[PDB]
RNA sequence: CUGCCGAAGUUUCCGGAUAGCAGAAACUCAGAUCAGUUUUAUGAGUAUGUAAAAUGAGAGUUUCUAGUGGGCCAUUUUUGGUAAGCAGAACUGGCGAUGCGGGAUGAACCGAACGUGAGGUUAAGGUGCCGGAAUGUACGCUCAUCAGACGAAAAGGUGUUAGUUCAUGAACUAGCCCUGGGCGCUUAAGCGUACUACCCAUACCUCACCGUCUGGGUUAGCUUUGAGAAGCUCAGACGAGUAGGCAGGCGUGGAGGUUUGUGACGAAGCCUUGGGCGUGAGCCUGGGUCGAACAGCCUCUAGU
RNA sequence: GUACGUGAAAUUGCUGAAAGGGAAGCAUUGGAAAUCAGUCUUACCUGGGUGAGAUCAGUAGUCUCUCGAGACUAUGCACUCUGAACCUGUGGUAGGUCAGCAUCAGUUUUCGGGGGCGGAAAAAGAAUAAGGGAAGGUGGCGUGUUUAUAGCCUUGUUGUAAUACGUCCACUGGGGACUGAGGACUGCGGCUUCGUGCCAAGGAUGCUGACAUAAUGGUUUUCAAUGGCCCGUCUUGAAACACGGACCAAGGAGUCUAGCAUCUAUGCGAGUGUUUGGGUGAUGAAAACCCAUCCGCGAAGUGGGAACGCCCUUGUGGCGUGCACC
């Protein structure tokens, strides 16, 4: 048993064996849009742009 | 395992988003955010046995 | 953490370096702690569980 | 499992070429100051267990067979079940009369003979 | 011949009894302890110590039983110093039993500690040529007619580069230049800094193989037959080595047994740029020479 | 061929080949030259024809073993069998070194395409716009100006952004190199309505090409590149140094024995030990075999291994060897 070690990051068949979740993963989800509320008050900006 | 693995990944994403949102509100409002100090560390030995 | 346990992941089984090629290897050694897979092992390591 | 030799050169005794009184049969150097025992750079190699050959291919001739020493027709018939694993090698002191009898018997058994042409002539 | 284990190189009294280091045997023992380790806080005086937390490892033994009873390189702390060096304690490790990459070369400097190999990647050092690798990028100093690359030293510099202070100047500060491995190099192939590329160790990774150690499997011996159970099989880790210890083997003379063994159709020996086997001691074999005896296996023996 | 069996090494002469310039021999890797080794397609399968014979006879006898098992002897060649001989096939498959490619698996190196998420939700910038100054532009008179017939900076500000950097994708497309351990089946998985199903899932397979008078490698001599000190002893910190060594062959050093102790094996066991001696041994008789009387030595509370019965199991209860505690 286990004559050869196969890398789950390269062998996709070994990955499905070890992780029964990679089938439904959906890595790149989109959470941003064209209404991004830039959040940096004038107090913080003044401190940052100080001296 | 499929349900547990899915739960773990959602936990990581929620925690990562929580840090981003909390820092965003601290930056915008005016105070400062101090995230939790690390609890897990990876050590690599770089010197030989001599 | 995730890639280390996958590519370079080995477990101490009967004082032997047995690679974690199957979830049954992890369960047979950490089943008493409700760790049954590599993702449970990753979750325990990354989040520093009990 | 093809035959692999970790080394083909022999291990010659140190200073065996310099002196005719010193044979080339390997002798482990005992001098503490000797650079060969200390295994310096450029010096000759020493027999180590790492040089040992594969157990499966050990004792195997380049054709994959193991030499089995044979002195009469009784020894050839022994390789009936092992003609794919062993080759018959007639001893050096077996006369040319017995060598002929061995060679004909080995031919029917399908047994390779390493020195089947020694001490004999052919006449077709 | 190979394999495995492996020191001490010095406390204490005083040629030894020791101890200690390294092995064997007889044990018991994880619901237990141990540690060239860090802690918690308070006890005492940041250090030091404490009982009970973290990390790692299963540990404690009792008996006897080989070898050693020095030094060197020195570092550091450190005492006295004394023209000045230097010497004196402890401490620290290394060399001593240790090969390898670098250091132009190198017994003690920088890396790294070793089974046989393939591939990859590095360390210390390096990439003008010798020499494997950018005559790479960016920003600066210097032109040395004794450059630089590795005390005559105080100063002198109508030698400078930048800056600081006071303020037309004055000095000051810091750094380069002068006076006091080879070839060659000069907006460098020198020096300083930053940044990517690249070179390669016996080191690191992956794989194969050798061996040792450790753990596991294997009998109503199942048509998987793989029960020389002293066999077969699975797995993981490891590999320097002096003294010393322990295993397994190779070879020689003779003896008991055995091969219903080899031999004048050529024994033994010898020669040979013939062939093969074994990590090795060694063994088998072709040809030549030669002319009467000789060998394998099990055991015994020794003027081996 | 009496300088006489075999005829080693050191050493010498001649001949042949090769290399020559000073540490050298030697080690590693290949070239060249010389030489050598083994590996071959041949068989297998199938069909018919012809004859054959026995382990075949809707067959007769003998022998040896334990009805039938072997060996034969006659007689037949169909019924079966003999891949049996040959003709017929010109049927079909065809084994060892090299080489090439393709599908893969392991390791690794090297370019590229996208997509999320972070930062001042990048900063800039294009761009809406108010003001100001000069490295004063343009006008005005080198001096001073404030957009003129350039514009610059600052500021809020125009629809939002984009990009860079960091990070992630169980997103994706190529190139190169090394490796192929194992050897029926099991297992974990993915596809698949299910599948003696298929698969990149407990380690390489498939498709081809070249050669026997050759291909491929080995050996020897030499060359090239890289490295490389002379051993043994003694010394001391390792050294160094000083000792031994012209060469070759043969000989040449922990042996035998008497005690003692340890460990192991073997026999017997409160015993044990035949061999001072006697008996005996017909064939070799210094052996082996047998033993009368003496004698030597020896002797005269807990923990806990293992097992039983209960307890879902742990655990409890009864019973404890050896040894250490009491």
């Amino acid at each position: 048993a286990h004559v050869q070690k196969k890398n789950p990051l390269k062998n996709k068949a070994v990955l499905s064996r070890l992780n029964p979740y990679a089938k439904a993963y959906k890595a790149n989800v989109k959470i941003n849009s064209e209404k991004t509320p830039k959040a940096a008050g004038e107090k913080f900006l003044s401190v940052l742009h100080e001296n | 395992i499929a349900k547990r693995a899915e739960a773990y990944e959602a936990e990581y994403r929620a925690a990562e988003r929580e840090q981003i949102e909390l820092a965003r509100k601290a930056r915008a409002e005016g105070n400062y955010f101090v995230p939790h100090e690390p609890k897990l560390i990876f050590v690599v030995r770089i010197r030989g046995i001599n | 953490v995730r890639e280390l346990i996958y590519k370079r992941g080995f477990g101490k089984v009967n004082k032997q370096r047995i690679p974690l090629s199957d979830n049954a290897i992890i369960e047979a050694a950490l089943g008493k702690y409700s760790i049954l897979s590599v993702e449970d092992l990753i979750h325990e390591i990354y989040t520093v569980g009990p | 499992v093809n035959i692999i030799k970790k080394r083909t050169k022999p291990f010659k005794r140190h200073q065996s070429d310099r002196f005719k009184r010193v044979g080339e049969s390997w002798r482990k150097p005992r001098g503490i100051d000797s650079c060969v025992r200390r295994r310096f750079r450029g010096t000759i190699s020493m027999p180590k267990i790492g040089y040992g050959n594969n157990k499966k291919t050990r004792y195997c001739m380049p054709n994959g067979l193991k030499a089995f020493l044979v002195r009469n027709v009784s020894d050839v018939e022994l390789l009936l079940m092992h003609n794919k694993t062993y080759a018959a090698e007639i001893a050096g002191n077996v006369s040319a009369r017995k060598r002929v009898e061995i060679v004909e018997k080995a031919r029917a058994l399908g047994v390779k003979v390493t020195n089947a042409g020694a001490k004999v002539r052919s006449q077709e």
